[PDB]
């Protein structure tokens, strides 16, 4: 029963605060800490420090002092991480966890994801890629997400029926703006024969797109 | 701080084999160590506590040992869903600090890349863009070299690269590389292709178009 719940996804400009909230469950919330973990996308975990529910003194690390600050608020069960002056490098996910006995981190939080970035709300731009009129038995279709912002998007094929053969490549950052692209393989006697639909849904912007993959021609 | 320092960053294993995960450590911390594992999906779960003691829910084939500044994580019986990231932590003096951690992955054989190559869409176009897709699918080992050749010229600057991680079905990798430029840049040359060096052949795989 024990868990711990964690805020959503922020999106914040470089220089600005953002605020973090750990809500403690199914246990009594002033026998353990909790402590703080930072994660850059591709690297491995940093802990940043912990914070005692009672005495609510926090215990930072060696680089996470002077922009970071652990609080809590003991009638609501919630421990609190704020970075101020927001910079490149505090793009990360936030993990919360308590502290346990023998100084384990147990009951680890989902993640908050941090993104620092002075890019607008943008829709991607969906396009169809059919290979070239020039056989085989195979046939390798694709799909180009481009441009968009922020994180995530979706992409299904044929409303989540084709599932096999897709290799969905993670977004890659290209001036500020995140670009995708999935692939999927299917024989030849099912394509152009049958209609191949990528589904490409940006929920930060609103944004569902269907786009049919036709021949070259 | 200590430094806790894991030699190796990515390791291989077939399925069924026991593997072993080392951690080193600057200065002594009398057997104040703690294992940690990451899926793919990013949550993390401990394993090992106090170098041996298996915390609660953790598979047996899982063991730790060691003492001083050296220690190690076995699993014996290797299994698919033991396809992560394992983090070593020290709690002997604060702060704590996280290892390097080392990434595992299955060995299987190995496979030829299957190289496609895409024009621009005829909807890119009209926006004035024009991306020249080429995807690299299904290869083994993860070791493996791109070079766009522009009009027989490499063409260093403007290639766009995304790598996938270890296929959970066939244990394959695959690679999306994309040159990136407007519509003006398309129509300049015309002769676009896509070199795929690899370990599985001596001459690297070619796939080209022209739009003439």
């Amino acid at each position: 029963q024990i868990q711990l719940v964690q805020s959503g996804p922020e999106l914040k400009k470089p220089g600005e605060t953002v605020k973090i909230s750990c809500k403690a469950s199914g246990y009594t919330f002033t026998n353990y800490g909790i402590n703080w973990v930072k994660q850059a996308p591709g690297k491995g975990l940093k802990w940043m420090g912990w914070i005692n529910t009672i005495t609510e003194e926090p215990t930072f690390a060696e680089e996470f002092t002077g922009r970071f600050a652990f609080s809590l608020e003991t009638s609501a069960s919630t421990a609190y991480l704020q970075i101020n002056n927001l910079k490149n490098e505090d793009t990360a996910t936030y993990f919360c966890a308590r502290g346990s006995e023998f100084g384990r981190l147990v009951y680890w939080g989902q993640g908050a994801s941090v993104t620092v970035s002075s890019a607008k709300t943008t829709a991607p731009s969906v396009y169809p890629l059919a290979p070239v009129c020039g056989t085989g038995s195979s046939v390798t279709l694709g799909c180009l997400v481009k441009g968009y912002f922020p994180e995530p998007v979706t992409l299904t094929w044929n409303s989540g029926s084709l599932s096999s053969g897709v290799h969905t490549f993670p977004a890659v950052l290209q001036s500020d703006l995140y670009t995708l692209s999935s692939s999927v393989t299917v024989t030849s006697s099912t394509w152009p024969s049958q209609s191949i639909t990528c589904n490409v849904a940006h929920p930060a912007s609103s944004t569902k797109v269907d786009k049919k993959i036709e021949p070259r021609g | 701080d200590i430094q806790m320092t894991q030699t190796t960053s990515s390791l291989s294993a077939s399925l069924g084999d026991r593997v072993t995960i080392s951690c080193s450590a600057s200065q002594g911390i009398s057997n104040y160590l703690n294992w940690y594992q990451q899926k793919p999906d990013g949550t993390v779960k401990l394993l090992i506590f106090y170098t041996s003691t298996l915390y609660s829910g953790v598979p047996s084939r899982f063991s730790g040992s060691g003492s001083g500044t050296d220690y190690s994580l076995t699993i014996s019986n290797l299994e698919p869903e033991d396809i992560a990231t394992y983090y070593c932590q020290q709690y002997s003096r604060f702060p704590y600090v996280f290892g390097g951690g080392t990434k595992l992955e299955i060995k299987r054989a190995d496979a030829a890349p299957t190289v496609s190559i895409f024009p621009p869409s005829s909807e890119q176009l009209t926006s004035g863009g024009a991306s020249v897709v080429c995807f690299l699918n299904n290869f083994y080992p993860k070791d493996i070299n791109v070079k766009w050749k522009i009009d027989g010229s490499e063409r260093q600057n403007g290639v766009l690269n995304s790598w996938t991680d270890q296929d959970s079905k066939d244990s394959t990798y695959s690679m999306s590389s994309t040159l990136t430029l407007t519509k003006d840049e398309y129509e300049r040359h015309n002769s676009y292709t896509c070199e795929a060096t690899h370990k599985t052949s001596t001459s690297p795989i070619v796939k080209s178009f022209n739009r003439n």
